[PDB]
């Protein structure tokens, strides 16, 4: 018998979801027939309204301390929490219901690591991180796996890391598998060279954007931002965001939509400053 | 109370109350409360968007710049759809031309979102309300690639033991009894009208649909680095080519990086003529006598207009605007997004507040304050709601109206208004499968009698759903005439993808306001900027979702989706099939209605 | 003249002689010169490798470490066996013993190559010799699919429009009179004998499997950089493995890639067994009726052994080796590389000079010196052969023996050793597959009576191309067990890769001697490595297309490519597919013969 | 028509006819399909001997001019130029026949370019390049694209682009193209950052290899060799030499395997 497995969803874009699928490697359709047992999720499931939910209950007896608690999106704490209403009930509810029970937590992506769009300044539902909305005293694993939304085969990696070597990854002090968080963009990226030569993009499709130099000067957060994009690289290896041409946004860190403007140059970079 | 509405419908809520929280299988939460009468038949209906995170307050004071990449987060589903409004509304105000490949490779983006959303929808999200998988057990192998064979005759994968292979598959699955994602499933509900073969079929397809979507999506990656969330710029793309300079390699676009889009492309088009196109065809024949759910789509439909042949000239949309209205395809009416007079919001039963609230807000008047309060006939509590009051407030969606109108909007909408403008190649696709939709029909009854009525045809249920997959293949079509455009300018000598010319903002006016609109999967997209002193100053966005999911306007018109449920019966009210069904059909995406 | 050698062939060049150079559809460069009685029987063969490099030359003075990168280029068909061949040779020499994960990964590259190699030898190699694809144009594309459904009912790919499709596709071609590979094909020749249906079957597997190949060699992208020409090391393996520690994403091994190189071994397997063997089963049966080339097969074959279970413990071999004689199979003699009394290199016929020619030289003992020198009997001059002198030097490949015997090597002899040796895989494989091909058989002839005569059966061209599909097969099962093991040992704390103990010339001795030995995709593959004091003071190659190509030894022993061929009636000597059909299936690699 | 191309094969391993056919886009069948019309390629044909040699003859007098000569391996000069033969006769003679009515040729891979694994001391059967056998006379162009074989993607990008783009790519000076060629691996390798912080693997599987530590000091010549792997990639973009754990051993330029040993520093 498979994993069972929650997939919740609050406040979100489906960028999480919509990312797992991707994966090159196990296949999506592999994980859910073969891997686990996918037992809720609003994306994909047949079921709606009173029989989704009677998932919930059933599961939650039946597997009680067995299933893995994932979490894409977060809950607000604005609107008495009816800005994210799941049958009538805020969505805070429902993960404070299901987290009581889970074995472990797996935070998908920025929005529930770490707050995400919506908790940008200023914030105006009070969406708060899985974490912090359980507190200092949950008792369980809580797993973050940062980005917006992270790399499909870092998602499939940590589900098989775990169903494969039946324990949780290493985690670094901020809860991120070391597996694929503990690195820097900035620490194995291909443009390294032009950094180091000081051959920059000054200007859109100048000549260094015509020769791939570095990004450093049109606001490039690879700097201070800690993912496997320049490794592992996205959509089956086929690119990353450096790749492509534009910097590095910041996506994976806590608190990146307001640690300036995307095109505003990464800070910290002077070991004398 | 009975409510006769402006647009001709009669709300009846004294039958019996069936409650949909969650809707799954959409983007984001939803729920819809439904009344049926004593004929089990839809009466009254309700549609509630059930999230807000309230992009638009967040936006301001912000740089406009940066605006694409907070605004692509409203949704990973349409991801870059919001990216492309933003800088095309920024462009728009700060009088912005961007160089012919930026254009370009723009266009294959969006085409790019087009085919994996719309092919995602149709599987994923969608077929399990007309496919049902425990009823594939049932099937035989070998009439099952019968069936396959006529579907769709070029599609390879048609052989009676790869069926058979799939079938044992999905039975080791019930049988260990963790049924997933089919659990508590509607599997009974006679609803349910494909055969065993049909459902074994479709159910194959789903996992190749699954298997396929990844690769498309590569074209992203290629050009934005990424996807979900590829990246954008205000003024041109940000994927410098260099073909056969110095250091090309190591440039985002080089020949090697234009073979793989050629290869994506081709992969794409293949999928939609040889699996999507045929299966929604073919479901649709087995579903020939279920034609509920044209709603609004007989009247009132929109779009902005996209995908022109020459850059910046509307009048070559490929997929061309207007409004239709009142059910005149005779008539196009220009539709002008800056318009104070056109596209208006109203709050009266959305959970916002405006000074004025008798009014309807043009967007760069918007006003997104928030304000949940629930009717004082109310069931339940404000963090308890049993039903809802849908006299008062009851959703986190505005409600736009083109001159007071209620429309729908989406690929039906964009295929009314395309057809009746003399689209010569969606005329064609529209005609073709009219014909093969009877022939698959006379497969299934031989004693068939054509359908010649496009009206009837084309707004249903089933309309909209085929709609969407012949836009999917005409988005292939377009795309492979965007990258041969993109080689023959290269070829020609303009490797060039951005205008710096206004990215400094002291090169701005102190005071400028813009909009820019989409072709987004799910209908019309558009975002109104109003910048002053280098920030945003007010941001407002009205998606595709917002126009079909609306509530009620002050006048009582209801929008798209209440109007597509009223008048559908149900084999069992409390197994509610056919209000997914139907509201699937507007592949609603709630993050984005609400954002 | 009639020459009568010792194992027992009569070779006569009375008759009217016949020339292929080039042989085409192998690596490298051949010349075959045959000649052909009254009845149009081939009564003489004769074998020329028409290229050298030197390699075993180049070598000298060389740091033994770097020698698995020189001899790897030895051949790019059977890429990284000479690699492996050249680390164990050293570790050898050295007493390096390597972590199991070493083994494991070097045996994981190991079956990837064999099932490329295979898969693209049958397909791109060896099919033109069976298959007409101007016949596949008259075939009836539903005929078609369903033999494919007979020929492989798992297989997915079998619609008749698929089929009409391909078909097409080669019209088209054939239309446009740019003939290319095809062009001046023997097609009109009665030797070929599959139907239209099977013809155009195969060639839409052709390009089924150009298409696969390029999928399998990921895995040594994966562990060795890049295909071809991976990357080895001596003391172990450079792809150093990290789980789910600091900096994992960037080591060469992380859970990402194990699960990529899941994928394509899964990838592998189902096209091994639902394309690869069943095509050759089915193709096998359509030539039930040509069972010649039997050659040495019957009788002498030898392999060295490998695939332990346990590493360094040969009794656990999977492909278990030693050497047959004289037919017979219940005596498995073994074979040592290490004993100068069994491998020895005679040059009498061949483009070399040795000091005393009468010797054979164990390879620790051997010398690679040139002598291009014709025969004062050759037709032509010394740049333009028109016949050579096979009494004289006619090749530039030597002649190995063992203990004196000629023998044939590669999958046929490892079948042969393993199925004699009671390797009960290899033993299902072989009675599964003489049941299948007497079905296919009684499909095509009702009256077909079934063979039951195993030494017939694989002692033929027809037995030794299915052997080397076999192989594929239980490579890709092989391959997927060391997998597992792999993870285990990870799992249980183990993630080493390399043994550096020894990597510094300073803890060598002064004079060290060392074998490795490979199974080679074509047969028993061995490096002899003489070094002293730092450096190579010998190094010595004998590959298996050394043994399977070599030239007539001093007592007049024939090898194996020119004993299959003897005895073959040809429809058309001038057109000759049946020489072409028989070495071919010895899969020649000459690049590989001469180093 | 499609643009004819002989590809003929000398002295080699055959790497570079086994790379070409590992193209992810185009896919080797559709530009032998589609794109070129291979006339004569020993590896892939079904004519040979008398048959096969007759296309060459008929190629070369009805395409006279207007076929691209693509040549793998290398030929020979020492033994009278028979450690290399093909139809009785020295491949030297086949090459010059063939290219004195080419329209250009492109030389596959080191050997071709440069001379790889045979050229390497003492060079037993004098294997010379294509360029330097045909001497500084000869007036088409010689398209060298070199590696040890060179990515697939790389050797089909060449063809595309003459074929897309109706013109010989630009050249540097070593007649290399620029497309691909115009880099150094370490001008673009992601272990640049550890090189630059003193980040080295000094012994196998030591710390620094698990986790992706610079190569320099095992070997790695990616310092002095021009070529896209480290941009590109291989295989479909999967790996590259140093991804994978090995430094570059130089398989693209001119005279590598003579530089010295594989793990010794580059200097
Ligand atoms: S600043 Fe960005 S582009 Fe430049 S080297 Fe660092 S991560 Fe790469
Ligand atoms: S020396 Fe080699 S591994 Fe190190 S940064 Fe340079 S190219 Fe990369
Ligand atoms: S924007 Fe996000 S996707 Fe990677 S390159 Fe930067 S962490
Ligand atoms: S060895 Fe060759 S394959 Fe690339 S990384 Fe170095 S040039
Ligand atoms: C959104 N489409
Ligand atoms: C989007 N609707
Ligand atoms: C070689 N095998
Ligand atoms: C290899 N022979
Ligand atoms: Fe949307
Ligand atoms: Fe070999
Ligand atoms: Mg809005
Ligand atoms: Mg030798
Ligand atoms: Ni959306
Ligand atoms: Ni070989
Ligand atoms: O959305
Ligand atoms: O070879």
């Amino acid at each position: 018998p498979r994993t069972p497995v929650i997939w919740l969803h609050g406040l979100e874009c489906t960028c999480c979801s919509e990312s797992f699928i991707r994966s090159a490697h196990p296949l999506a359709k592999d994980v859910v027939l073969s891997m686990i047992s996918l037992d809720y999720d609003d994306t994909l499931m047949a079921a709606s309204g009173h029989a989704a939910e009677a998932i919930l209950d059933e599961i939650k007896e039946k597997y009680k301390g067995n299933y893995i608690l994932a979490v894409e999106g977060n809950p607000p704490l604005n609107q008495d929490g009816m800005s994210c209403i799941i049958g009538g009930r805020p969505f805070s509810e429902q993960l404070k219901r299901m987290a009581d029970d889970a074995k472990a937590i797996i935070s998908w992506g920025s929005c529930a690591s770490w707050g995400c769009v919506q908790a940008a300044k200023p914030n105006p539902t009070q969406a708060t991180p899985v974490h912090k909305f359980l507190g200092g005293g949950y008792d369980k694993p809580i797993i973050k796996v940062p980005g917006c939304p992270p790399i499909a085969e870092v998602m499939t990696g940590v589900i098989t890391y775990m169903l494969t070597f039946d324990r949780i990854p290493e985690l670094d002090r901020q809860g991120r598998p070391k597996m694929f968080y503990s690195q820097r963009i900035h620490d194995k990226c291909y443009r390294r060279p032009h950094f180091d030569a000081g051959q920059f993009v000054e200007e859109w499709d100048d000549e260094g954007a015509r020769k791939g130099y570095c990004l450093y000067k049109v606001g490039c957060k690879g700097p201070t931002t800690y993912n496997a994009c320049s490794t592992v690289r996205w959509n089956g290896g086929t690119s990353f965001p450096i790749q492509s041409g534009h910097g590095c946004i910041g996506c994976s860190e806590d608190g990146f939509w307001d640690k300036g403007s995307f095109y505003s140059r990464d800070t910290e970079m002077n070991a004398f400053g | 109370s009975v409510l006769n509405t402006p647009n001709h419908y009669k709300m009846d809520n004294s039958g019996r109350r069936v409650v949909i929280d969650p809707v799954t299988r959409i983007e984001g939460h939803m729920r819809c409360e439904v009344n049926v009468d004593e004929n089990n038949v839809i009466q009254n209906a309700v549609s509630t968007g059930t999230m807000w995170r309230g992009l638009e307050v967040i936006l301001r004071g912000r740089d406009p710049r940066d605006a694409w990449a907070f605004v692509e987060r409203i949704c990973g589903v349409c991801t870059g759809c919001h990216a492309l409004a933003s800088v095309r509304a920024v462009e728009d105000a700060l009088d912005i031309k961007i160089p012919h490949n930026a254009t370009l490779i723009r266009e294959i983006m969006a085409k790019t979102l087009q085919i994996h959303d719309h092919i995602v929808h149709f599987y994923h999200l969608h077929a399990l309300d007309w496919v049902n998988p425990v009823n594939a057990l049932k099937a035989d192998p070998q009439a099952t690639s019968e069936l396959q064979k006529l579907v769709s005759p070029h599609h390879p994968m048609s052989s009676p033991g790869y069926f058979k292979d799939i079938q044992i598959r999905i039975q080791k699955f019930v049988d260990s009894g963790q049924l997933g994602i089919f659990k508590n499933g509607y599997w009974s509900n006679p609803a349910y009208k494909l055969s065993p073969e049909a459902d074994l079929m479709a159910v194959t397809h789903y996992l190749e649909a699954l298997d396929f979507q990844k690769e498309i999506v590569k074209i992203h990656a290629i050009f934005g680095g990424k996807n979900p969330h590829p990246n954008y710029m205000v003024g041109g793309v940000p994927c410098a080519i260099n073909i056969d300079g110095d250091m090309a390699a190591g440039a985002p676009i080089n020949m090697e990086r234009l073979n793989f889009v050629k290869s994506l492309i081709e992969q794409g088009r293949t999928f939609n003529t040889n699996v999507y196109v045929p299966d929604v065809i073919a479901i649709a024949a087995f579903y020939r006598d279920w034609l509920y759910g044209g709603g609004l789509s007989a009247t009132n439909v929109m779009d902005y207009g996209a995908y022109p042949k020459t850059p910046y000239d509307k009048s070559t949309d490929q997929l061309p605007g207007g409004a239709i209205i009142n059910g005149d395809w005779g008539k196009i009416h220009p539709v002008d997004p800056r318009d104070p007079e056109q596209v208006q919001e109203f709050v009266t039963h959305s959970w916002y507040k405006y000074p004025d609230e008798t009014k309807g807000l043009h967007p760069w008047d918007g006003i997104t304050e928030p304000n949940y309060e629930l009717g004082s006939k109310t069931k339940g509590s404000r963090t308890n709601i049993i039903e809802i009051d849908e006299s008062a407030k009851y959703s986190w969606i505005k409600s736009p109206r083109w001159r007071g109108h209620a429309v729908e909007v989406g690929p039906l909408a964009r295929y009314i208004l395309a057809y009746a403008q003399g689209v010569e190649y969606v005329k064609t696709q529209v005609h073709t499968s009219l014909n093969r939709f009877n022939a698959v029909c006379r497969l299934l009854d031989p004693n068939h009698k054509d359908i010649t009525d496009l009206k009837a045809f084309l707004g249903s249920t089933i309309g909209r759903t085929l709609a969407r997959a012949l836009e999917s293949e005409y988005c292939g079509d377009m795309m492979l005439d965007d990258f041969n455009q993109l080689i023959s300018n290269i070829k020609n000598g303009d490797s060039s993808t951005a205008n710096t010319d206004k990215w400094d903002p002291s090169s701005w006016p102190e005071h400028a306001k813009g909009v820019g609109t989409v072709a987004a999967p799910r209908g019309a997209l558009a975002h109104w900027i109003v910048i002053e002193k280098g920030k945003i100053k007010n941001y407002q966005c009205v998606v595709p979702t917002t126009w079909n999911g609306s509530p009620r306007d002050p006048k009582g018109n209801i929008g798209a989706f209440e109007a597509s449920l009223m008048g559908t019966p149900m084999e069992r009210p409390d197994e509610p099939v056919e209000v997914l069904r139907t509201l699937h059909s507007f592949d609603p995406c709630l993050a984005c209605s609400t954002h």
